[PDB]
């Protein structure tokens, strides 16, 4: 069938920038092309068809161009709510095929994370396994460093991190680091801390708690 | 064309 190749696979740009995404088909598709936008957590919604014909209610900052096998989607003035994956689609032939997608992220000013630490409840303690949670809330850029400290020694073997998708209003991220231990190991130690370094922080921030 | 581009 017709192969659709999108470029770039990812991009980041500031609000108000002009960004361009390209789609190359393995053969000519005679302008039978659509562009779709998929916001985080949502179904895709079509921006335009016939490569350049905008759908009702689609903001004018979106435009399409191209011919033959080569097409482009331009966002003239990226907005904070434009965080999304964008897909091209050909409907020249069956089967319908889509491009691989282009993830669009927003560049914005540095924002320091708000750091919180959550000691396990004692239901957790009764369970056999304990999870200590460190939350980095509403920060930019995505890159951050989280160190776990157990009575002052570093414990990084049994932690795992998860990061939200970029927020569609303030363009920040949030991150969880979860340290998983046995109950006997957890109750054999005394103070637990998470230490966060980020571009927005003048000095590393450490949040701590005393077991018991 | 096919799909949304089909013609009858």
């Amino acid at each position: 069938d017709i192969q659709m190749t999108q470029s770039p696979s990812s991009l980041s740009a500031s609000v108000g920038d002009r960004v361009t995404i390209t789609c190359r088909a393995s053969q000519g598709i005679d302008n039978n092309l659509s562009w779709y936008q998929q916001k985080p957590g949502k179904a895709p919604m079509r921006l335009m068809h016939h490569s350049s014909t905008l759908e009702t209610g689609v903001p004018s900052r979106f435009s399409g161009s191209g011919s033959g096998a080569d097409y482009s989607l331009t966002i003239s003035g990226l907005q904070p709510e434009d965080v999304a994956i964008y897909y091209c689609q050909q409907y020249e032939n069956f089967p319908i095929t889509f491009g691989g997608g282009t993830k669009v992220e927003i560049k914005r000013t540095v924002a320091a994370p708000s750091v919180f630490i959550f000691p396990p409840s004692e239901d957790q303690v009764k369970s056999g396994t304990v999870s200590v949670v460190c939350l980095l809330n509403n920060f930019y850029p995505r890159e951050a460093s989280v160190k776990w400290k157990v009575d002052g020694v570093l414990k990084t073997g049994n932690s795992q991190e998860s990061v939200t998708e970029q927020d569609s209003k303030d363009n920040t991220y949030s991150l969880s680091s979860t340290l998983t231990l046995s109950n006997t190991d957890y109750q054999s130690h005394n103070v637990y801390a998470c230490e966060v370094t980020h571009q927005g922080l003048s000095s590393p921030v450490t949040k701590s708690f005393n077991r018991g | 064309a096919v799909g949304i581009g089909a013609v009858f």
